[PDB]
């Protein structure tokens, strides 16, 4: 009726504010431990080992020793 | 069946490498006619027939050759 | 040694322009709103034209620094500081000078309540950032970068929309200051060897492989916070969302570029052996950032949060490019830096157009806007395409050149980085279709206004620049090749 | 509908029936032809035909780049 | 007269002399590599 | 009939950039930002379009191309 | 002021650079880096010129390109191995 | 179109994103059987060994199998 401002819906705003405050809900559960162990440590390590091997495979393809890293 | 078209003639006529076989001395006139007649199918009929007969004979000779090899595969089998 | 340059238009006057504007505005009453607006706008526009002139007098054949001029701090002359640019920093000066008037124009309607403090803060930011990009000295690079924290803090805290701006500003200041202190530590370790902080000399000193490892880590700790690289990227969504529209434009378009500029300007040429040793590490961090942050972007429900997360994926692609250490890689990294500075700024401007009218960032409230705001819808679609690296747009040039540079070094990293083509499309098109397509929802929004003349004019130069870099990037790449080539070769003699 | 009559678009919106659309269409056609003239000139200048055609072709009237690439050893 | 020829001449007048720009660059380094010794001697002065 | 009977929109729907037209015979009043921005845009176009096409070509590619030609010539003609 | 004309540089590598100890004459080190960059661009421009020859031989010779372009193809592919800063070192 | 539903209950966490008669793993099993058809056809073609029953000898081009025309050493 009056105004360009959106007419707020209480449930939509509750949903949004719940999204903005997720860190208050973290519990070190079993599922969270597994998800952080798999995606926060293991997968980055696997990707790093892949990238390094790629360079080493290039190194041995060129008749050169393995390049040291890190 | 001996090669008639030279390398120079086949290069000058711009023959696709896979059509540089024993029948190219007939492909050259056929392609000249095909280009002159806008590749119409009712045109160039004599040239095309002669060239296709040549190609058919080439295939037939390679079929008879394979018929001879396959009757020696059996010779080996019945003597083993 | 006085290194005074022959050129009439030089760097010091371009530094002085917004300073003089700020001093003049200090003394004009807040009742004279029109005068304040015009003075700030004109100072910013004159600075932009000055930078354009600096582009014309630029010499694209030398590997040296240009317009080099000097700046003398003590009569003892032990410590004397130099300014100069090259083909890696020139376009960033131009981008800063171009974006600042845009910021003054975005807040034109609200200037009666914004006051002269808004314009003064943005002018001071402009002066500090141009200084930062123009410094041939580690220690002054440090001093001028930390200085921007104060006006940026004020900009976020005062003119942010809601009370979350408090936390956002605290986090911005503290993260950035922590990184800055790490790089101060690195600067002092360098000084203990060399006795100087002059960039030109450090480019001609030899560091031990060991001393290089430690110095590289201490530089990385600043720069990775600046880029941002995971996992120190979490300050960025909060800060870039809670800031006012022009504040977000400056944060995404300029301030984010300072970490990649620091990588290009000090870390890669000063410590080439460490740069080589850490390359797998950088590749891994950037690839993880691109995939994970793109997937997080996919699940965001706030307009500004979606645009802000997108910038993390783009900057980590930039890092992959620059650490590829070839022409395609570094050229693409610089081109993508500039293109991102245009595209993300335009996207923040689009979201700001929506927020100024409707005062919500939640995607669910919008929808069907094509039928009430077709001009905004068309412009928003164009910048959405640019954010997906659509060929023809400026971002595609940098993106593909970076993929070229990465593929020649490591095919796996290029393969992980090319996944961004799929994920960025997904979130960009989903955002656009949820905002603009569909039906209206009159129970949330029923009153609408398309763009006014000011908003259309604001968008025009962004469109022109995006198309211009997209179709003919030769104007930029020709001025950069000598500098990029000398950066790539530095440290080797074969 | 009802509100869409107050909404300006470049493509004209729904059921667009400008009163002078015939004259406007004619003006657009004249504009496209005028724009096409320089494009045609540039195309004729830029075209490269290394091979003489088997029969005469229309492009031979305006394009003078027939049989010019024979000495490809000197290309730069 | 012609716009562009004037513009050519004006742009060249704006630009650094490349020879002189590359020569002060050499004086800075030669003077700084050999000037980097004086200050470090003061830092080694005994306080006692 | 859609081709022989003229359309009904005497004036288009909407107003360009949602500004109501000025009173008949009057002119639209320019906002304060308009003239400085338009003059800046014109100067930007002029400066870039003239200076960029008027600046010497100093690119490393152009210098190396001429150097490459003469080295292939000096090596081809001589043995 | 810049005089009109293409940029001019010294044809020769700087006298004062020692490949054994390159961090000994800093000025010579910088000059050697710039000279190497310029030399590398001359090799890139040579490979680009050889590519124009292949492009046109393919186009002019059609189906005879395999036998006609052979020497040009060999020259171009040899110039492209260790060119610029791509997949080959020196 | 008609009247967009305005929520009257709290929204779930995964509401931004929210194939009817078949199950998930059952559909996977049916599709795997469909692709196993292609695998079985491929293995059958392997077992057929059609290459061993070709009814003509291989073609032989003149001029050393067009060695020079194919880019070989002249
Ligand atoms: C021989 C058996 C071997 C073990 C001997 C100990 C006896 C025993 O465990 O009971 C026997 C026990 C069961 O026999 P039983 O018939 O019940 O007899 C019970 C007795 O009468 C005994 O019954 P009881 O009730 O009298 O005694 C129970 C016993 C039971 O012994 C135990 O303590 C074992 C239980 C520990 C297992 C913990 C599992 C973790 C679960 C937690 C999950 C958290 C996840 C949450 C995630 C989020 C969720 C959403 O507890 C004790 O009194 C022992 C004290 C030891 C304390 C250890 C920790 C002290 C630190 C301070 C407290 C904690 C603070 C944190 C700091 C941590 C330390 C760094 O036998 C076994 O379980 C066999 C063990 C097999 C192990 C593998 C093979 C080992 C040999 C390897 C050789 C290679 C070389
Ligand atoms: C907070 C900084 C980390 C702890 C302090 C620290 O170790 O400071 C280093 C700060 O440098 C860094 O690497 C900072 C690390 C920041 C990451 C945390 C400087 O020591 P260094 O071991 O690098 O120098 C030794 C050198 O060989 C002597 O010349
Ligand atoms: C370079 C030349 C490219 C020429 C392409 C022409 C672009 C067409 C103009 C945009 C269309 C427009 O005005 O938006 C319409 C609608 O707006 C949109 O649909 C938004 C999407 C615009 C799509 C334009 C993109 C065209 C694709 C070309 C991409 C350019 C190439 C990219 C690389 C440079 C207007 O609404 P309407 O008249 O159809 O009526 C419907 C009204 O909304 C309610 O009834
Ligand atoms: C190769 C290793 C490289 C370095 C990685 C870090 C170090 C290694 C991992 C350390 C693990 C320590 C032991 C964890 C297991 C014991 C669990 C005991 C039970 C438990 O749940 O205790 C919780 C303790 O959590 C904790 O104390 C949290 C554990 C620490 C997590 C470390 C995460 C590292 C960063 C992740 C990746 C980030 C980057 C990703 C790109 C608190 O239970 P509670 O009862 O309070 O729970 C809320 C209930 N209301
Ligand atoms: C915050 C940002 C910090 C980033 C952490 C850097 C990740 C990689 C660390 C490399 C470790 C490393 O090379 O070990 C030593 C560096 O000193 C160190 O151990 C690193 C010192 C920095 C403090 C610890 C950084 C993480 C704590 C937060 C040198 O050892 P080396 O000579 O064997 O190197 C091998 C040369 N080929
Ligand atoms: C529809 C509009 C599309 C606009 C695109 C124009 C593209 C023209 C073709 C390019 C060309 O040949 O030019 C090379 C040409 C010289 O080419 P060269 O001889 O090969 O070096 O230079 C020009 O003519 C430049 C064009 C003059 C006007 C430029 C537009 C300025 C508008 C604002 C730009 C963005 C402002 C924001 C700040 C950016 C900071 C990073
Ligand atoms: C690799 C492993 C694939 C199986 C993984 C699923 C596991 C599972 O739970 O499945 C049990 C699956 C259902 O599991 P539930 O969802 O737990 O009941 O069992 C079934 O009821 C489905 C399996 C039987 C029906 C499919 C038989 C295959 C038909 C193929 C026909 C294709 C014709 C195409 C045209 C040819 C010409």
């Amino acid at each position: 009726g009056g105004g360009m401002e959106t007419n707020k819906n209480k449930f939509i705003e509750d949903w949004g504010s719940a999204r903005e405050n997720l860190e208050h809900n973290f519990r070190w559960t079993r599922r969270n431990f597994a998800l952080i162990g798999i995606f926060g440590i293991a997968l980055p390590i696997i990707v790093y080992k892949g990238i390094v091997k790629d360079f080493h495979m290039q190194d041995e393809d060129a008749g050169r020793p393995h390049r040291k890293f890190l | 069946k001996k090669m008639i078209a030279t390398q120079e003639e086949m290069s000058a006529a711009k023959i696709a490498l896979g059509s540089r076989d024993m029948c190219a001395h007939l492909l050259i006139p056929l392609n000249k006619c095909r280009q002159a007649e806008f590749y119409l199918p009712w045109k160039c009929e004599d040239e095309r027939h002669v060239y296709e007969k040549c190609e058919y004979e080439l295939v037939m000779e390679r079929m008879l050759a394979m018929k001879k090899i396959r009757e020696e595969e059996a010779l080996a089998k019945q003597n083993k | 040694l006085e290194h005074f340059c022959e050129c009439y238009f030089n760097l010091s006057g371009l530094i002085l322009c917004p300073v003089l504007g700020s001093i003049i505005l200090l003394f004009i009453p807040n009742s004279r709103i029109r005068l304040i607006r015009l003075i700030g706008l004109c100072a910013s526009l004159i600075t932009f034209l000055y930078s354009l002139v600096l582009w014309i007098q630029f010499d694209s054949s030398t590997a040296k620094f240009q317009f080099v001029e000097s700046l003398r701090w003590l009569p003892y002359e032990n410590i004397n500081f130099y300014l100069g640019i090259d083909g890696i920093s020139l376009f960033f000066v131009i981008l800063t000078t171009f974006l600042i008037p845009i910021c003054i124009l975005v807040g034109w309607s609200g200037m009666r309540s914004y006051g002269k403090e808004y314009i003064i803060a943005f002018l001071i930011c402009e002066f500090l950032m141009i200084a930062v990009f123009c410094m041939l000295d580690l220690l002054l690079f440090y001093v001028f970068f930390e200085s921007v924290l104060i006006p940026m803090f004020i900009i976020i805290g005062v003119w942010g929309s809601r009370q979350r701006k408090i936390k956002a500003a605290y986090q911005f200041f503290l993260y950035t200051l922590l990184g800055s202190l790490f790089m101060l530590l690195a600067i002092l370790l360098i000084l203990f060897q060399t006795g100087t902080t002059d960039l030109q000399i450090l480019l001609t000193t030899e560091f031990s492989e060991r001393r290089q490892i430690f110095l590289w880590i201490a530089f990385f700790a600043s720069f990775a916070v600046k880029v941002p690289m995971v996992p120190v990227h979490i300050w960025l969504p909060e800060a870039h969302v809670e800031a006012p529209t022009a504040g977000s434009v400056i944060l995404a378009g300029i301030l984010l570029k300072f970490g990649t500029y620091g990588f290009l300007r000090f870390s890669i040429p000063m410590f080439p052996e460490a740069t080589l040793c850490f390359t797998p590490f950088i590749y891994t961090l950037s690839a993880i950032a691109i995939i994970y942050t793109s997937l997080t972007t996919l699940r965001q429900i706030d307009l500004k949060k979606i645009i802000a997360y997108s910038s993390v994926a783009h900057m980590n692609l930039v890092t992959i490019g620059m650490f590829s250490l070839n022409i395609q890689g570094i050229g693409g990294s610089i081109l993508l830096m500039l293109s991102h500075g245009l595209v993300s700024s335009a996207l923040f401007l689009c979201v700001g157009v929506l927020y100024d009218r409707h005062k919500t960032r939640l995607v669910r409230y919008y929808g069907g806007l094509v039928s009430t705001m077709p001009n905004f819808s068309t412009i928003f679609f164009f910048f959405t395409l640019a954010n997906m690296s659509l060929p023809g747009t400026s971002s595609f040039i940098g993106e593909f050149l970076i993929l070229v540079g990465a593929f020649q070094r490591n095919s796996l990293v290029a393969t992980l980085a090319a996944l961004g083509m799929i994920l960025g499309a997904a979130y960009s098109l989903w955002l656009y279709n949820r905002v603009v397509s569909g039906n209206l929802k009159p129970d949330f929004l029923h009153k609408f206004s398309d763009l006014n003349g000011r908003e259309v004019f604001i968008f025009i130069p962004f469109l022109v620049g995006l198309v211009w870099m997209g179709v003919y990037p030769k104007v930029f790449l020709d001025c950069m090749h000598t500098s990029v080539s000398n950066l790539v070769q530095h440290g080797k003699f074969h | 509908g009802d509100f869409r009559a107050k909404v300006w678009s470049m493509t004209g919106g729904p059921n667009c029936r400008p009163k002078h659309w015939r004259r406007n269409t004619a003006i657009a056609m004249f504009g496209v032809f005028l724009v096409c003239i320089p494009i045609a000139k540039l195309s004729a200048k830029l075209e490269q035909r290394p091979h003489m055609p088997v029969r005469p072709i229309p492009s031979q009237i305006w394009c003078k780049n027939f049989g010019t690439k024979d000495d490809y050893e000197k290309e730069h | 007269g012609f716009i562009m020829e004037f513009a050519e001449n004006l742009v060249l007048r704006l630009m650094e002399n490349p020879e002189e720009r590359d020569r002060k660059a050499r004086e800075h380094i030669y003077e700084m590599h050999e000037r980097c010794k004086k200050i470090k001697e003061m830092w080694a002065l005994p306080i006692r | 009939s859609r081709w022989a009977t003229p359309g009904h929109e005497e004036r288009p729907k909407g107003y360009f950039m949602n500004r109501t037209p000025p009173a008949p015979g009057q002119s639209r009043k320019w906002e304060d930002w308009e003239l400085p921005c338009y003059i800046t845009s014109f100067l930007t176009i002029v400066i870039l379009g003239v200076g960029l096409n008027a600046k010497p070509d100093l690119s490393i590619e152009t210098w190396a191309h001429q150097k490459a030609l003469e080295r292939l010539e000096m090596e081809k003609l001589a043995t | 002021g810049r005089k009109k004309g293409l940029p001019e540089f010294e044809e020769s590598a700087p006298d004062g650079f020692d490949p054994e100890n390159p961090y000994k004459d800093p000025v010579a080190m910088v000059e050697m880096r710039e000279h190497i960059v310029r030399e590398k661009w001359i090799q890139i421009e040579k490979a680009k010129i050889l590519r124009e020859k292949v492009k046109w031989c393919y186009r002019v010779e059609g189906v005879n390109h395999y036998q006609k372009c052979r020497h040009l193809v060999q020259q171009y592919l040899d110039s492209t191995r260790g060119v610029g800063w791509g997949k080959d070192h020196r | 179109v008609g009247k967009h539903i305005v929520p009257d209950k709290p929204l779930s966490v995964n509401d931004e994103l929210m194939a009817d008669t078949v199950g998930k793993y059952e559909a996977l099993a049916w599709l795997s059987g469909g692709l196993g058809f292609f695998v079985g056809l491929g293995l059958l073609a392997v077992l057929n060994d059609k290459a061993s029953k070709v009814p003509f000898t291989p073609r032989v081009y003149p001029y050393d199998n067009l060695r020079v025309e194919l880019g070989g050493e002249p």
